[PDB]
RNA sequence: GGAAGAAUGGGCCCACUGUCCCUAUCUACUAUCUAGCGAAACCACAGCCUGGGGGGCCAGGCAAAAUCAGCGGCUUGUGGCA
RNA sequence: UGGACCCACUAAUAGGGAACGUGAGCUGGCCUACUGAUGAAG
RNA sequence: AAUGCCGCGGAGCUAUCAUCUGCUGGAUAACGGCUGAACGCCUCUAAGCCAGAAUCCGUGCCAGAAAGCGACGAUU
RNA sequence: AUGUGGAACGGGGUAUUGUAAGCAGCUGCUGAGAUUAAGCCUUUGUUCCCAAGAUUUG
């Protein structure tokens, strides 16, 4: 667990977006963190430098796994062509027209396992479960439809907010096929997609993250070792 | 930090390495700026100068030498205002030497006017009685409508 | 921070609250960081912080000068890009000076000037347009 | 009220820009020009990339608004001698060229036609039977002046425009020693020189010119000299492909459809210049080399335009060229 | 806020009053204008005098409202009685100019000649000025107040804290050193740390307050903050007695101390080798008596790459530096030809947008429909 | 990339226009500020006559690809012969519809 | 936007509006010119400003005809008495 | 500075003068200037 | 139908309702110093010098003397 | 004051409105018709105009 924040601000998740096999980082910003996911994991999963639609929320705003990544439909075509020469051949980038632009925000996405807002389209869940080769259950998290914002997915583990029902969070976590810690991070921030990033081998977490949080992250994410 | 923390710094680091001579040369130096302040400055903080030099002047000479109808002014209870009316005065007794708040009994007479002293205005030079049990007529030796009090000398 | 964009929510207006909060209506008093200018009323638009009382809603949360974000506009505004943007009504935020909000969600799409200016509002965002 | 230093607010004295001050005389710098005067057509928007390093707006793409001005090549004229003095500068001599354009003609006479032609008739003559004459004021240009200027006109015959009259004025030559400039003006006697020898597509231009007249103090027709104003395209409308931007293909010309509005059709080198210039359509501009050395970011960025607009800026047109518009209509009656 | 001198607080507030009201009346104008513009000087000089006292008193804070640990330590370091006492006559002082001030505004309310007015405005600024001047100690007091309250720390008594009091030089003060961050002095002579060491440490995931105590006004000042702390006392006792203290002596001191060390873990350092012993001399044993002290005081698999298993700002940094250097996209490319990964692209031609009507399967396609297209013309 | 207007279903280029987002996350482009005025008026493209809809249905009418200096170049000259071709039989398509 | 200075008006509220933000545009007339006709008040003499004794005086600054159009005229920061 | 001593922004919302400030800018309890437009003449 | 009513309405006008642009050299005050007497020391000062304020004066920006002037073309 | 001259018209291009009247059989003519510079662009289009009158100038 790596503690950072990009400009001013510890919301390394709405700024940038990390998978099992890449990561999304913003364009124009501050180069220290890019050479912080460079140096963490560029040398291991690529690293990608853009701005979908114009716009630094591409880590709020986008959804994807290791096997495929979703983008909104607002994205322009250039952006789609850079990401895809960036971006390795293998992995699948598709364009999602939906109701919902936030993809990131409404669905979070792992590598086996994918929760997505109620809302969300038939066609979009079919080419989310067509991209992503993952199954895709539209339910709620914390009773919010915000889904893949307000919680956390990752291979080991997975956060959801502290105001979830034990119940609801054991039902979750039985339905995700993985453990689930309900808490809050960045000190207290319940927006735990916003303000933590883990994936199948590292995780980023802002900077401003309390070292308890941190800790317990580790341990949920089994990242200590 | 704590305590006085910049006084372990000079301790353990220490002095700013050009801070005494400097202020050496400071101290030296001012004696031409001294005189360089009389000649330039203008107004009052020259004016404030100007006493202050010869204050710390004199205080070094003694050391190496030991080495409508209406009231217009102030009344005793036309038209007397209730704020010029007053009723204590800081009368100082002449043998005791003690100035003394006392209040003001009555007033024998006011030398302006007899009007004035059946109107019981306060003025200079008038009688006025004070008791002195504490401790008379006593004669005003201040004008009240322009220091404010009412001073007077038993 | 944000460029040059269209002011047109002058003081004295009512303006409508898209969270799930409980505020219903929204009036703006006073708009912060705003020069001394004469005689011009300052105003207000999206991704700006401004002075605002609750007028339905809550009633505890209502009757505090509390700062607002307007997320929608009606005027038709230039993006950088070079097109023109409208907004079918006026659509504001319930949030602290720190920069969060009281409500869990929001309502319809979300301009992308408001959402990257605040990132913890794109958290919130579930459709950003 | 306004700025009290533009005062007085009158009509200014000179229909054309008149540029004052001009950049510092370097010798070491080797002979090169200063100032360009064209004519100010019309504009349009075009969408640019970006490249501004540290903003927001990094790396993308923007639309800006630009203005085209025609610059078609001058010829040079004549060159004139100025001698540093205890009372500024004086005029010390002037000699021309041989063969005058017609248009320059047509500047000395207010009625050319009914005037007999004689202007510079026995100067052309003397110059066929003695050049010495000629070679003795070059040879005082060259060694009693200090500063020198080139005397150069519009060529104004193969713009679209009623007018007939060629805009004379005065280009310094800074760079060389005085002898240099001189061999230089007599190197470039009766030659055109283009546009591309001044500006490289990514300069530092100050435009000139005599702002519009919105009528009665008085109200518009002022001189006025604008700063920055970046350059982003020097045309050259004599190729077929002048605009042709790499990223669009897209075969066009700068003139956009039905023809500049009051201008007509561009057809030689213009430049592209960033927001607006002081004075209307139709009107002759000046530009200068920028006074001053600044090597700010916005003044030192290169400039790659992505598309330029050719619709019809007359009305609220929506094709760029009939080769795109014909396809997308159906196929019409005519 | 400072403590100014008598005469500078008096200067400046005169100075003040002249800079910002007008001093420019001619006694030709009305009686009514003399009068406004004498009392307006006066209400400054009042207004003036009343911030000054009010910032003061606001400044000063309440023995009574501080925390049991800081009063006591404030009463101990400073005579908070007489200190309470200063605050009082200040404040008496201020009331009494406020009332002096308003008899003479209305004194002035009735004015009749300029000189009157001149007579009284210079009244009203002596008697204030020797109210001023009277209240003199106070300041100097006020100052030395100041001082030492900024040189003072901030208790957090809520929070875990780790007392250390015992023998003078026991190396009690050596291993708070040790374990925080903080780094008090430590001199041959007896009581060296006058006053108390705050170092904030980080142990098992919590942050402790490595407080160090004088050896035994500084007594007293140890005594009380002890008294009122959540902390674990630390006596540490020289077992080789090379602080100067006998065992004896020490056992002795820790159980008269021992009223205080109630409701608190007490640890017992066999300094110089809960009882522990930590070597002194050799420095051994700090970070384990630390520990106690502070123990005392308490299917998706993970798909990890083998680069797992097994920079950008520096680079920009080096060319251009932040705000100068333009990171280009085409290096970060997978494109196949080199060439093609720096060079641009047609975006849209001829009114479409050839980017998004291009697809790797139209090389062969176009062929294809060349022929299906000359069959169609034939 | 040039959009297609909503109302006019003609090519929108940058810049000129109006874009119009919905509560539904539906945004429509406005080719001109007639075309946004007939979107605001709700009139049905198939009933007007100067409307792509309505000269179609009357009788009068996401995955990017690794790009490729051999397929772009055919790509241009592909669609240079598929406007050839296109254009071609809409002349012979209003000959019919003419007789 | 909607009282921050037309609506139909309705029941403090609601609606409404260039009152205002912040003015912009248009039309018509007046204004303007040309032709003709054509006054009266008013008038010691006139008419550039600073300073000194106002426009006329003294010492300065300046100073170019004829005209058209809008349009002005001593006092300060320190109380008194013994 | 915006609003009825106040309550917020802002970097601050400094003090005055034009002796009856500007009541012949404002309200309540001919000629000479200035701005512009032409202009005969060495 | 004194511009009957309504929709759109180019060109023009305008929009801090739309966009563009808004410098760079010297001499200074406070003040920091250097050399250095007066005054065999010392001393920013006396003779001198250096640095230094959104300050001052120029650079640029506008007007161009209608009684300032120049180069140049023709000259019945 | 005889010319890639000028002008009036007209053609083309460009634009606004919305598909006319009429022929007809909602549809076809007909995404037509009308207007298009009076402060739009161009003119191998037809026409006439002109190598002119007066005033002051060493």
């Amino acid at each position: 667990a790596l503690r950072a924040q990009f400009e001013n601000s510890n919301e390394i998740g709405v700024f940038s977006n990390l998978t099992n096999s890449y990561a999304l980082v913003a364009l124009g910003g501050s180069e220290n963190f890019y050479s912080v996911f460079e140096a963490e994991l560029g040398d291991v999963v690529p690293v990608v430098h853009t701005t979908i639609g114009g716009t630094r929320i591409i880590g709020r705003l986008t959804c994807g796994n290791r096997k495929g990544l979703l983008v909104p439909s607002s994205t322009t075509d250039n952006e789609l062509q850079h990401l895809r020469n960036s971006l390795p051949d293998p992995v699948k980038i598709q364009r999602v027209d939906e109701r919902l632009s936030a993809l990131g925000n409404i669905v979070a996405c792992n590598d086996y396992v994918a929760l997505v807002h109620p809302d969300i389209e038939r066609e979009t869940e079919e080419i989310i479960a067509d991209v992503l080769d993952v199954e895709v259950f539209r339910q709620t998290v914390a009773g919010n439809v915000l889904t893949g914002s307000y919680c956390a997915l990752s291979n080991q583990g997975a956060l959801v907010h502290p105001r979830t029902s034990i119940q609801e969070q054991d039902e979750l976590s039985s339905l995700l096929q993985v453990p689930l810690v309900a808490g809050t991070i960045n000190r207290g921030s319940d927006v735990i997609g916003a303000g933590l990033v883990v994936n199948d081998w590292c995780a980023f977490a802002g900077l401003d993250t309390t070292a308890t949080e941190l800790a317990v992250c580790e341990s949920i994410f089994k990242l200590q070792d | 930090p704590q305590n006085e923390y910049i006084e372990e710094s000079i301790r353990k680091h220490g002095r700013r390495f050009d801070h005494e001579e400097r202020k050496r040369k400071k101290a030296a130096r001012e004696a031409h700026d001294a005189s360089l302040y009389a000649q330039k400055t203008r107004g009052i903080k020259a004016k404030l100068y100007q006493e202050k030099r010869r204050k710390e002047k004199i205080q070094m000479k003694k050391t190496i030498k030991q080495h409508k109808r209406m009231i217009t002014k102030a009344t005793f209870v036309f038209i007397r205002p209730m704020a010029l009316r007053q009723k204590k005065a800081n009368v100082t007794h002449k043998e005791l030497g003690v100035t003394m708040q006392l209040p003001i009994i009555g007033v024998k007479k006011n030398p302006q006017s007899p009007t004035y002293t059946q109107l019981g205005v306060l003025t200079k030079g008038t009688v006025i009685e004070v008791n002195v049990s504490e401790l008379k007529y006593a004669q005003i030796t201040n004008n009240p409508e322009l220091d404010g009090c009412v001073n007077a000398l038993l | 921070t944000k460029y040059r964009m269209t002011l047109g929510l002058p003081v004295q207006a009512i303006m409508n609250c898209a969270d799930n909060s409980g505020a219903k209506n929204l009036y703006i008093v006073s708009v912060f960081g705003t020069g001394a200018r004469l005689n011009r009323l300052p105003a207000a638009s999206c991704g700006d912080m401004v002075l605002a009382t609750v007028k339905k809603g809550k009633p505890d949360l209502r009757k505090k000068i509390m700062p607002a974000i307007v997320v929608r506009q009606r005027k038709a505004w230039r993006r950088k890009d070079g097109v023109y943007l409208y907004f079918e009504d006026n659509a504001g935020v319930i949030v602290n000076p720190k920069g969060e909000m009281k409500g869990s969600a929001i309502t319809g799409p979300v301009a992308k000037e408001c959402a990257d200016l605040w990132p913890r509002i794109a958290s919130n965002a579930g459709t950003v347009v | 009220h306004g700025s009290l230093g533009f005062l007085p607010r009158k009509r200014a004295s000179r229909q054309r820009g008149k540029v004052k001050a001009f950049p510092k005389d370097d010798a070491s710098k080797p002979v090169h020009l200063t100032a360009f005067l064209g004519y100010k057509a019309g504009m349009t928007h075009i969408v640019r990339d970006l490249d501004r390093p540290g903003s927001k707006m990094h790396k993308r793409e923007i639309l800006e608004a630009v203005t085209v001005i025609e610059t078609p090549p001058m010829v040079v004229v004549g060159v004139v001698g100025y001698v540093e003095t205890p009372r500024g500068l004086r005029s010390l001599t002037t000699v021309w060229a041989e063969h005058l354009s017609e248009e320059v003609k047509r500047r000395f006479y207010k009625n050319w036609f009914k005037s007999k032609k004689k202007a510079f008739t026995k100067y052309a003559k003397k110059y066929a039977e003695s050049t010495q004459s000629i070679n003795r004021e070059l040879e005082r240009i060259k060694k009693y002046c200090s500063v020198v200027r080139v005397l150069a006109h519009t060529q104004i015959r193969k713009t679209p425009l009623a007018q007939k009259k060629a805009h004379l004025m005065e280009i310094q030559v800074n760079g060389g020693s005085v002898a240099d400039k001189v061999e230089w003006a007599r190197e470039h006697f009766e030659k055109t020189v283009d546009i591309k020898s001044t500006f490289e597509q990514n300069e530092m231009i100050d435009v000139i010119g005599v702002t519009r007249g919105k009528g009665n103090g008085n109200a518009g027709y002022m001189h006025r000299t604008q700063l920055n104003s970046k350059i982003y395209r020097i045309g050259a409308g004599d190729d077929a492909k002048n605009a042709s931007t790499d990223f669009d293909a897209t075969e066009k010309r700068i003139t956009p459809m039905g023809g500049f509005v009051r201008y007509g059709v561009v057809e030689n080198d213009f430049v592209m210049l960033n927001g607006a210039t002081p004075g209307p359509v139709k009107r002759v501009l000046t530009l200068r080399k920028s006074l001053l050395t600044h090597t700010s970011r916005k003044a030192l960025e290169p400039v790659s335009l992505k598309w330029i607009d050719t619709a019809s800026k007359f009305g609220h047109g929506r094709f760029q060229t009939p080769a795109e518009a014909k396809q997308f209509l159906g196929t019409l009656k005519k | 806020t400072p403590i100014p001198d008598v005469n500078t607080f008096l200067d400046v507030v005169l100075s003040r009053t002249q800079r910002k009201t007008p001093t420019v009346i001619r006694s030709g104008f009305k009686i009514s204008r003399i009068r406004g513009f004498y009392g307006r000087k006066v209400k400054f000089t009042q207004d003036t005098i009343t911030e000054k006292l009010d910032s003061i008193l606001q400044e000063f804070p309440k023995l009574n409202d501080i925390h049991p640990f800081h009063a006591d330590l404030l009463n101990i370091l400073y005579d908070r009685d007489h200190l309470k006492i200063a605050l009082s006559q200040l404040s008496t002082a201020k009331h009494l100019v406020e009332n002096v001030a308003r008899d003479y505004i209305r004194l002035l309310k009735y004015g009749d000649s300029l000189y009157r007015c001149k007579q009284l405005k210079r009244a009203a600024l002596g008697r204030m000025a020797t109210i001023i001047k009277r209240q003199k100690s106070s300041l100097e007091f006020l100052e030395q107040v100041r001082q030492h309250l900024s040189r003072l720390p901030a208790i957090d008594p809520n929070t875990r804290t780790l007392l250390v009091c015992g023998y003078p030089n026991v190396g009690k003060s050596s291993f708070m050193n040790k374990v925080t961050r903080a780094q008090v002095d430590v001199q041959p002579y007896a009581f060296t740390t006058k006053s108390l060491f705050v170092g904030h440490f980080d142990y098992k995931y919590l942050r402790w307050q490595v407080i160090d105590t004088p050896g035994i006004t500084i007594e007293m000042q140890s005594i009380t903050a002890m008294a009122h702390l959540r902390s674990a006392v630390l006596y540490f006792m020289d077992l080789s007695e090379m602080c100067g203290y006998s065992v004896a002596a020490q056992v002795k001191l820790y159980h008269s101390i021992k009223p205080l060390f109630a409701n608190k873990v007490t640890i017992l350092v066999l300094n110089k080798i809960k009882v522990v012993q930590t070597s002194c001399v050799q420095d051994i044993g700090v970070m384990d008596v630390r520990t106690t002290a502070c123990e005392a005081l308490l299917a998706r698999p993970a798909c990890i790459p083998d680069s797992v298993k097994t920079l950008a700002r520096d680079i920009e940094a080096a060319n251009g530096g932040a705000g100068v250097y333009n990171v280009e996209l085409r290096d970060k490319y997978i494109l196949q030809d080199p060439s093609w990964k720096y060079d641009r692209m047609p975006e849209l031609l001829d009114g479409k947008n050839v980017a998004d009507f291009v697809d790797p399967e139209i090389e062969a396609k176009l062929l294809a429909l060349d022929e299906e297209e000359e069959r169609l013309e034939r | 990339r040039v959009h297609t207007c909503y109302f006019c279903s003609g090519p929108v280029y940058p810049g000129h226009g109006i874009m119009f987002v919905r509560n539904d996350s539906k945004v429509f482009r406005f080719c001109r500020s007639k075309c946004h005025k007939n979107f605001k008026m709700k009139r049905n493209p198939r009933k007007v006559a100067w409307t792509k809809a309505y000269r179609k249905a009357h009788g009068k009418e996401n995955v990017p690809v690794r790009y490729d200096r051999n397929v772009i170049a055919t790509t241009l000259n592909a669609m240079k012969r598929v406007s050839q071709v296109h254009a071609k039989r809409e002349r012979l398509f209003y000959k019919k519809r003419l007789a």
